[PDB]
RNA sequence: UAUUCCUCAAUGACCGAUAGCGUACAAGUACCGUGAGGGAAAGGUGAAAAGAACCCUAUGACGGGAGUGCAAUAGAGAACCUGAGAUCCGAUGCGAACAAUCAGUCGAAGGAGUAGUCAAGCGCACUCACUCUAACGGCGUACCUUUUGCAUGAUGGGUCAGC
């Protein structure tokens, strides 16, 4: 019934530019692919975007009856918050103005259409084609599952 | 080439005909322009005007 | 009138019987409205009272268009002139006239092409 | 030296264009401990260690 | 002039010249001056276009514009340049008839 | 190193311009830096040819 | 560098104290002006 | 007859939070100075606190539901009625990596989205239909002040809101 489910986190103590630099990476990705990419991206904002995407999937599953295996990230954007004004002291008796920033993050998810599922199945076959940004965000990486093996007789 | 001889002339379009010029090595030149006319161009480096 | 079909259908006259801005439109109703009604049989003239508001003439056309002219603080001659302007119009939108000669067949003998022989 | 004029939104966006992040082509997850890791990262050794 | 009336005319302007009143007031006035000048320049531009089309149509049969228009003046034919250009574009045989009549009227020198 | 410039003096008051190039043009006519001006950058690792180099000996058993 | 304010409590009380202001006619006008303005710290 | 450190009552074509006293709010306070002295900022949930029990995801609810309430972006801890602009991040349509300039104006191929009218046979052509974008062509050296005269490489202005 409900098409779009959102999750908002307020009062993050980081820069809106720095948060948006990671939030723009995961736009239009599937949820379980974005969650994997945020665990190998080495940034401070990766944990925050992980938390907000996790909460969005949980809200869609629990409150509004959506299927968690078929969620795609429609929107992910950053707004400002309460900036704190301090004074920076230079040499020669002069001063400037320093800002401690705060932001808010909003993540909006929706269910993948069957036509988009056919698109994903067409993209996952092998081809040498150059992919556009939408298709590359739909098929971002190759997931490889490995098991640990003791005494694999070699080196 | 400008399509100025067609009654449906519009300035902002490109509808000229295709010109095929034959025997370009037998063009006529009057006077002393063979030894007195020069083509000059500057290649961008200082002091490098060529003729 | 487009190909014989009159386009203005309803002429609403909204006024007020107390306020001072409706003196012109009030005096227009006793003087010029019966002549306009008599000379316009196909047109429907509607009269509305709205106390404490400014008066206007509203024209409702066949192509689902409404045009409102506020006639506050006016003379009966100006009110009649704007009623005539409402009657004489087709109700099309007020934009710039692109062309002053509208045709669908620009040529009878055929437009000049490159393959025309004489 | 000081900037002569204010940098517009068009020029700021063009400058910050190539510096946006890009996704990682290969991602490995261990089937036992479930850690998401890059290639050449050690998480678990198998049984009878 | 109002602030909102300038913000209506600055609709579609690139940059900060559609948001800020100081920047939008300068660019709107230049646009209004250009519109006032181009209301006079359009007439010259259109008349030159008509002369180009009439001349292109007439030189196909070997008659210049300068001879052709004076032949139609001599025969008391008062079709103006706009209608003549539309005839050259859309009615080639009537235009050829007019060229023949003008050639019989005023052949000129050469 | 690149163009064998002389640089500036090591003493006698010179300040923070010991190995710099100095001037890079004239003032206001031309008001620009001419093309081909000698400036720091990547050096070497290019293709070069040595002419008239003399064959002394040949070892065909080992192809030397 | 040696700055201008070098504190000393006895010097402060001996120059700008209550009984140092109360001792001369200018300081009594200072005290009256302060009380009329409404200062919380009438004396130093 | 003069004045108001004071008291009581009344009035205003006096002001209405950058206004009115410096102070509508614990102000001659905070803060600056050795000292005399200088001297701010900051109003409003709702009729009534009924100020969100309980569930889910995070270290943590300020989030998503549930509930109270006419209304929940009416959800605050010296601040929540209305909620403009500069400014920041997204979405949809068109332009956009072989073409230069006060960034517009006059024409304009194409692309995209959406309406209505009714006589005749329930189609189809009519409303130059309407809205957004604009490949390409012509033309075009900002504003103010001061000057005999400024695109001027003369002055002034980062932008917005209030005064
Ligand atoms: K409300
Ligand atoms: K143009
Ligand atoms: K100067
Ligand atoms: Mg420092
Ligand atoms: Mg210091
Ligand atoms: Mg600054
Ligand atoms: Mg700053
Ligand atoms: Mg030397
Ligand atoms: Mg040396
Ligand atoms: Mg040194
Ligand atoms: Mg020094
Ligand atoms: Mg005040
Ligand atoms: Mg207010
Ligand atoms: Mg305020
Ligand atoms: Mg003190
Ligand atoms: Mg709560
Ligand atoms: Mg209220
Ligand atoms: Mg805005
Ligand atoms: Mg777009
Ligand atoms: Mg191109
Ligand atoms: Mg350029
Ligand atoms: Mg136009
Ligand atoms: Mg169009
Ligand atoms: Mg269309
Ligand atoms: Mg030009
Ligand atoms: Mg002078
Ligand atoms: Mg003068
Ligand atoms: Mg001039
Ligand atoms: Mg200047
Ligand atoms: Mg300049
Ligand atoms: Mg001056
Ligand atoms: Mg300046
Ligand atoms: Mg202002
Ligand atoms: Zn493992």
């Amino acid at each position: 019934k409900r098409k779009k489910v959102q999750a908002v986190l307020k009062a993050i103590k980081q820069s809106p530019k720095k948060v948006n630099l990671v939030a723009a990476l995961v736009r239009g990705m599937r949820v379980e692919d974005a969650l994997m990419q945020l665990q190998v991206t080495v940034k401070r904002a990766s944990h925050t975007v992980y938390r907000v995407i996790h909460a969005a999937r949980a809200n869609a599953s629990h409150n509004h009856g959506l299927d968690p295996d078929r969620l795609i990230i429609a929107e992910a954007f950053v707004g400002k918050g309460l900036f704190k004004k301090r004074i920076s002291i230079h040499g020669k008796g002069k001063c400037g103005l320093m800002i401690r920033p705060e932001c808010r993050l909003t993540v909006i998810v929706r269910e993948t259409t069957p036509e988009e599922e056919a698109e994903i199945a067409r993209l996952k076959v092998h081809n040498f084609k150059k992919l556009t940004k939408r298709e590359r965000r739909l098929n971002p990486h190759k997931l490889i599952e490995t098991t640990p093996i003791w005494n694999r007789r070699g080196t | 080439l400008q399509a100025k001889d067609k009654p449906t002339y519009c300035p902002n379009r490109d509808d000229g005909d295709i010109c095929i010029v034959l025997n370009a090595k037998d063009i006529g030149i009057t006077g002393r322009k063979l030894t007195d006319k020069f083509y000059r161009w500057h290649t961008g480096y200082v002091g490098h005007l060529k003729e | 009138a487009l190909r014989g079909v009159w386009q203005l259908q309803k002429l609403v006259v909204s006024y007020c019987n107390w306020g001072g801005s409706s003196r012109g439109i009030r005096a227009f109703m006793e003087s010029e409205l019966p002549a306009l009604i008599e000379k316009n049989p196909q047109l429907e003239v509607v009269t509305e009272l709205s106390r404490g508001q400014h008066p206007y003439l509203k024209g409702i056309y066949r192509n689902r268009n409404e045009r409102v002219v506020c006639v506050k603080n006016m003379d009966p001659d100006q009110v009649l002139l704007n009623a005539t302007r409402l009657r004489n119009s087709l109700g099309r939108k007020v934009v710039k006239l692109r062309t002053r000669h509208v045709t669908k067949h620009p040529s009878v003998q055929g437009t000049w092409t490159t393959a025309v022989k004489f | 030296a000081v900037p002569k004029k204010k940098v517009s939104k068009h020029k700021r966006g063009i400058r910050n264009g190539p510096k946006a992040l890009k996704p990682v082509p290969v991602i490995i997850r261990c089937r036992s401990c479930g850690r998401v890791k890059l290639p050449h990262f050690f998480c678990c050794s198998g049984e009878r260690g | 002039m109002n602030k909102k009336e300038i913000f209506k005319l600055a609709k579609g302007f690139r940059g900060r010249a559609k948001n800020c009143i100081r920047i939008a007031r300068e660019r709107v006035e230049k646009a209004l001056q250009y519109s006032y000048r181009d209301r006079r320049n359009k007439k010259r531009e259109m008349r030159g276009l008509w002369i180009e089309r009439i001349n292109a149509g007439s030189r196909q049969h070997g008659v210049n514009y300068g001879n052709f228009i004076h032949g139609l003046m001599k025969e008391n034919i008062q079709l103006n340049r706009k209608v003549l250009s539309e005839l050259s574009m859309h009615e080639p045989y009537s235009f050829k008839a007019l060229v023949d009549v003008s050639r019989n009227s005023f052949p000129g020198n050469k | 190193k690149r163009w064998k410039f002389k640089g500036g003096p090591a003493s006698h008051g010179c300040s923070k311009a010991h190995r710099k190039g100095g001037s890079t043009g004239q003032r206001d006519d031309p008001g620009k830096v001419f093309k081909g001006r000698k400036m720091p950058g990547h050096m070497g690792a290019a293709q070069r040819t040595v002419k008239n180099v003399w064959v002394y000996k040949i070892d065909p058993a080992r192809n030397l | 560098p040696k700055r201008t304010f070098q504190p000393s409590t006895i010097r402060r009380k001996r120059n700008h104290g209550f009984f140092a202001r109360k001792a001369t006619k200018g300081g009594r006008r200072v005290i009256a002006r302060r009380i009329a303005k409404g200062r919380h710290r009438v004396t130093a």
